[PDB]
């Protein structure tokens, strides 16, 4: 008689194949998938503040398109910038727009202060009717339109020091008339001029008078450039015609703020992990959803599935 | 499977067994019957949860960083910008890719292991009153009735109490 | 490396064993002889073919990327193309090295595994019928002809039939 | 009497050295070499399409060099540029030389469409003695080079919409004559000014009246420029004098194409993985042989040899 | 852990074995005592020590690289210094990570490896002299003095020699 | 009777934690550390050659501010720029400042040959209130102020050839004067004009008259160029007016030399590894110090600790 005891494994009717260093296809009682595949497909506008741009990107927000207004003075995690976005004040350029966009987002606020630059000799606040505000003839917010007064135009020499124990960031413009009429008209001489220095830099800019493809109607151009001033620094500004000039500066700041481009709605619900194509869980090491990611995130890899064994291999009856 | 006991010696796994990884059956004179062991199935549990705690619910933040994608052609930079993106990605994809085959082969192997050490114990308990018949079932040599088949499971079988009857059943002719 | 076997208690390998990598060699009365183990052999084979199938003939394309040699000096961003790409490629070299020494180790270990098995696979076997003798070998206690021998080889020995044969031997005085 | 069985594995007497986590030298059965460290010498001119520059670097064959004439329009998947190459026109410099020549190469195509420019008022295709096509003073075949006719030269006003549905690469230049006598025979104006805009862009360059050491007896030079114009925008063209005028656009496409210096021959043979060594076996995960790569090509990596074990260990009699 | 020896069947680890990692303890008619195993604590060494062979001593050279703190903010050509530093530290602190917990799951492994070697091999040297406990120790079923357990520590023991007594003793009633 | 043998092994009272594949902490007899997370403080002298700029950056021993006339001619492994570090000279700007520090910095090597120009037609050796040598009036010492010669300044046109077998770096600059009556005190006309080019580049720069905020009670400012020439090739000097010339060449060397910021004081000692903190032990695999390194080092890694088992699971009493 006596008796018999077995040892013994459990199994599963329903086993889950993955790879491993000698097999690629081995079947085991159980995984788990180590790359997230998906979206809900909105962006959380939580836990991370979240600046919807809506129709205007971040450097038409800076300058002060008039759609814009709404933005001022804003700050933004995670500033989100649409597809459909256009501009719709005085046609511009930006040299290395990529580097002022970013600078900006990585800031992380629009805050500005105004400042009481001396404009004596020349007439302030120059409008046009390529940018409306309120149904009137206007211009970007934060910039300042000089131009002749008594067609006169004095060479300026204008300081603004920085008194602050903050840096701060000038934005200025130079404007290209489409015409030598035009500049005539403006800046009542045939030839403006752009200097603006610190003790630590100098950016010299000459108009350029001609004709460009019109944008709504505009041949001419405004082009923007920037400037930071350190503490102890001093802006100075030099011209004798087409001068934009700035009304103040924006505080700039350093912190984990940055911009994204994205045309996923935002959402009420709270995520960690922003992608273009909408928030994501970060429960998973890896995720394929998008290499651009903000938050907390799953790393992107190319793989669409990796599964993790979770249980023995599987050895059914 | 470099121990040889899981798709090995034991010649298939038990569907049958819910409520544990590894277990017993036995037939005696009062039937047959079936019991996880609780022990060996938590400690295979606790290995792959370690896996687990490592992998899951702990990702890095990351903010502002390089642009990916690009509107209009503009060479060097650009070409850099791509080649940084391109590489990272290549070697994250290679660092998942490796870590799950490794961690795959080691998980096959320590739950073949758990079932190996569980078989071994028990051989180990039995003494001379049993023998190992290759298929991870022991033979026992004596009269081993539900009571004494659990203190078997648990641990407490005394083999000096059945050796006598057991040596006598072995060595017979 | 790991069970012990290869390199381990198993004193040396056969150079003469050219059909198969796990065998046995046995003496009876009617000679001496060596036969290849064809499962175990194939186990090991198809385990080190894994790891070449994921490692042979499996290379990624890439097409226009940075440059990476350059006639004139040119600061920083230069620097930084030659920077990123040393970066990728000691990133690589260490993958690479890691690979080769963890893959070794294991392929090692796993025929050191499949040599062990049937080590252990034979022993269970011969239940009472045989000792070990420390060296990989068994002495088997009954007369075991080439047709006995082969019967061990292909599995379907009877231990019941030498049984008492072979316990009137191993428990002599 | 009874019998002895004996397990055992085998051995050769040929074992190879391998490196492990635990032991820089143990030896196995057998092992295989996972770093390419070898080529043939030769780029196989198959399976991706070739093309060798011989004497012309690609942006040669771009202007269109005489001795480049033989490349008009042709694709390719690899560009190959030789060191022997050299320029045998109108001596020139291109600003950021190296992007052109990379968004040419990865654009795969020398593909060049002709266009009607209204040049009236000028005297069209200028040739030189530093530009021999055919025996005869030539030039750049893409380009044209102005100059005044009856001793004037009208300031230039010229459009071209982009009406197709993708977009147009316009190569043009400046050119700058060695003396102010040179810029009056040539211009009719002791200034020149060019200007290239479209709606998103503008060029302004200023010639600059110099001698610089002569190149096969030119102090003069010429500087190249290039313009992408997308669908709906339109090229426009503003010059007073030393204006080097395109004759049409370049397709730009995108797609798997590039360039590679090297001087290896173009064999007739078959092969996915080249490097400027020639093309290499791409078997092996790994390969030594040169960090610049193209196609289905192994890693490069630092180890001139590291070898997979294949086999146990080697325990010999 | 894998093989279930050190942290498993040995139930503890013995503070007063100064002189090495693995050895023997006995009692017979003599006494109690203790002696290390050489070769045993040696194999365990030896490997440990490949693998800080591997990692001690063995930096790579590197001399001018990109500049990696900054004084001014720039923007695209910055943020991308910026992402390469950062890309490829995350990338060695990965395989820093990674090369540790799986070094040391091995050695781990390694060292209860060759603890159940020794055990292994101590348990074929006494054949059927003796009967494993099942703890790590084994009853011996005859007279075994200083210099008899000397010769199993030493590997020179003559199972031979106390076969008769020994099975007297284990298959008596 | 019989005897008992049991098999056992070694525990320590004393075990450490170590990190697994299936457990984060798990006592084992002993570990080592992977992380260097310190530094002596000091950079070693030995086995780099070491150079400390103390008051002097890079830039102003190369161009020869008064202070750093010591540093003339000298060579360095590793150039360390102090944070205390200021210019004394006449204030300047370098265009891509950080490219020319590079450059200098992986040359490693201050070495000055004179070459002689000839300026004929204009007065040499101006110098400055601003730029004090010996109590007197001085001026960069590897730089040439021309300025006018009997109140004429006449076109400058000046060759330099390398027949050379090594490639000649220059350094040379454009003044800007603050005011237009300084620019006809200094130059005899009132705009000034530079052109330097090979047979391989041109750069040409117009001065830019104006004021900039004082520093040293210097309004203007001088912008620093630089110059490659190889073998075969030569130097072309165009100049009407504000030109501050080279008085001969650096050589430019490849090798092992870079630049590295710290505030660290160097030591009488010998260290293989160099970081901003101080030289640090190289005999661990990484390192938590710096990710700015020099020399053979630890790989840098953002762990504090990793700790690698060096025996096995201690499993007391
Ligand atoms: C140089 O050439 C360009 C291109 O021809 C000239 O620009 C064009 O000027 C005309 C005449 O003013 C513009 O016509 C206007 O079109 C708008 C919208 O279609 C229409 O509403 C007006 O009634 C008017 O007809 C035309 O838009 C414009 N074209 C472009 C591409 O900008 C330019 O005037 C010339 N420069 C000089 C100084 O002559
Ligand atoms: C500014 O200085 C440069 C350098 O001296 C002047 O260029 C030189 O001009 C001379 C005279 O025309 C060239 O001589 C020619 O050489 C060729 C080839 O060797 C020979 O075949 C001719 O018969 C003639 O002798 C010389 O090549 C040239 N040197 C360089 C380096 O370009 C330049 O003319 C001066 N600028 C002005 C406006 O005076
Ligand atoms: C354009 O505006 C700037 C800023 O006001 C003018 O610069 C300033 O010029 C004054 C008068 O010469 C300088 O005053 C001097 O200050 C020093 C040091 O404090 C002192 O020792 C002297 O006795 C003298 O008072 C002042 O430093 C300077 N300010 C700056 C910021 O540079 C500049 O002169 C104007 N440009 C023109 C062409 O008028
Ligand atoms: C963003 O711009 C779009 C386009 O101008 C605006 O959509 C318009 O909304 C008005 C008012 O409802 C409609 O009359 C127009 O028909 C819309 N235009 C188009 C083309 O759809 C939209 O309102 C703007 N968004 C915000 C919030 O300012
Ligand atoms: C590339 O240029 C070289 C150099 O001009 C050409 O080689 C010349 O070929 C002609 C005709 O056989 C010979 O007379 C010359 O002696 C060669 N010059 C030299 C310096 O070797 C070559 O033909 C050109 N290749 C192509 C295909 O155009
Ligand atoms: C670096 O510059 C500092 C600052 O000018 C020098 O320190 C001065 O040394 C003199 C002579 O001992 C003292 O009279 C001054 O009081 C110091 N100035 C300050 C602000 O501390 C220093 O000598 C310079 N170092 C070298 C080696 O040239
Ligand atoms: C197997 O099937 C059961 C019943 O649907 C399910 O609950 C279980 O999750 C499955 N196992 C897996 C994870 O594949
Ligand atoms: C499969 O494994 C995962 C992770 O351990 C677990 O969450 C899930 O419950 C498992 N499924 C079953 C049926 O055990
Ligand atoms: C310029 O416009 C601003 C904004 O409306 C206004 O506050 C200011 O008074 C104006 N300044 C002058 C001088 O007109
Ligand atoms: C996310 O968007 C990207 C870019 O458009 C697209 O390639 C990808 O398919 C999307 N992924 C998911 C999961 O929606
Ligand atoms: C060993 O030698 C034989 C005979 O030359 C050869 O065929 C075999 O490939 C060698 N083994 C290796 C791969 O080292
Ligand atoms: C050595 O291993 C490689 C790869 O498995 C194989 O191609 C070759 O035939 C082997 N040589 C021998 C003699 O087995
Ligand atoms: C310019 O030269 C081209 C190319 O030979 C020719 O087709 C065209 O007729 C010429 N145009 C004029 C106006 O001379
Ligand atoms: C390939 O060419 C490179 C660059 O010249 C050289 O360093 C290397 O030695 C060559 N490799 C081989 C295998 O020919
Ligand atoms: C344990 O303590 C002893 C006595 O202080 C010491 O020498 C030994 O290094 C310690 N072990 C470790 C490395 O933790
Ligand atoms: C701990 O391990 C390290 C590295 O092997 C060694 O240098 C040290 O002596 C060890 N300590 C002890 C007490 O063994
Ligand atoms: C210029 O100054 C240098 C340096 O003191 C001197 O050697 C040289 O004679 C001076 N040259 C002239 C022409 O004054
Ligand atoms: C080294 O200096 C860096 C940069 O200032 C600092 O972050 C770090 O704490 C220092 N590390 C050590 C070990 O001193």
């Amino acid at each position: 008689p006596g008796a018999t005891l077995c040892l013994g494994h459990h199994a599963v009717p329903n086993g889950t194949i993955v790879k491993t260093i000698t097999n690629d296809q081995i079947e085991v009682t159980n995984a788990t998938e180590l790359v997230q595949n998906s979206s809900i497909g909105e962006i959380c506008d939580s836990p991370h503040q979240i600046l919807d741009g809506e129709n205007c990107t971040l450097i038409d927000a800076l300058l002060g398109d008039p759609q814009c207004d709404g933005f001022q003075n804003k700050k933004w995690d995670l500033f989100v910038e649409r597809s459909k976005a256009y501009s719709n004040c005085y046609p511009y350029d930006v040299p290395d727009y990529a580097s002022l966009r970013s600078l900006v987002a990585s800031s992380g606020t629009l805050e500005f202060n105004n400042e009481s630059f001396n404009w004596t000799g020349v007439t302030q606040n120059g409008t046009s009717s390529a940018c409306i505000r309120r149904s009137n003839n206007s211009f970007f917010s934060r910039l300042n339109w000089l131009t002749h007064l008594n067609f006169k135009y004095p060479a300026l020499n204008v300081t603004m020091p920085n008194n602050e124990q903050f840096d701060k960031l000038y934005i200025w413009g130079v404007h290209h008339p489409g015409t030598d009429k035009d500049q005539i008209f403006l800046y009542a001489q045939s030839s403006g001029r752009i200097t603006v220095s610190t003790k630590r830099s100098q950016q010299a800019v000459i108009p350029n008078i001609g004709s460009r493809p019109r944008i709504r109607n505009i041949p001419s151009r405004i082009s923007i450039y920037w400037t930071i001033v350190k503490p102890g620094d001093i802006l100075l500004i030099n011209s004798t015609g087409n001068l934009i000039a700035p009304r103040g500066y924006f505080k700039i700041r350093s912190g984990k703020s940055s911009i994204m481009r994205s045309d996923a709605p935002i959402g009420k619900c709270n995520s960690e992990c922003i992608t273009p194509n909408g928030s994501i869980p970060n429960d998973k090491p890896f995720q394929n959803v998008n290499r651009i990611t903000y938050g907390a995130c799953p790393r992107y890899v190319k793989q669409s599935t990796l599964k993790l064994a979770t249980g023995m291999r599987n050895v059914p009856e | 499977g470099i121990f040889g006991a899981i798709a090995g010696f034991i010649e298939n796994g038990w569907e049958g067994m819910v409520d544990g990884w590894y277990g017993f059956r036995h037939q005696n004179s009062e039937g047959r019957g079936q019991a996880a062991d609780l022990k060996s199935t938590q400690a295979a549990i606790d290995q792959i949860n370690g896996k687990l705690n490592r992998l899951i619910g702990k990702t890095n933040e990351k903010f502002h960083q390089i642009e990916k994608e690009f509107s209009e052609v503009e060479g060097r930079i650009q070409d850099l910008e791509k080649y940084v993106e391109d590489t990272k990605i290549d070697l994250w994809s290679y660092n998942a890719e490796l870590l799950v085959a490794l961690e795959n082969q080691h998980t096959i192997d320590l739950t073949d292991s758990e079932m190996n050490k569980l078989f071994e114990k028990t051989k180990k308990q039995l003494r001379e009153n049993a023998e190992d018949m290759g298929n991870g079932c022991f033979k026992i040599y004596h009269k081993c009735d539900n009571a004494c088949i659990g203190s078997i499971r648990n641990g407490t079988y005394d083999h000096d109490v059945y050796r006598d009857e057991a040596l006598n059943n072995r060595f017979q002719i």
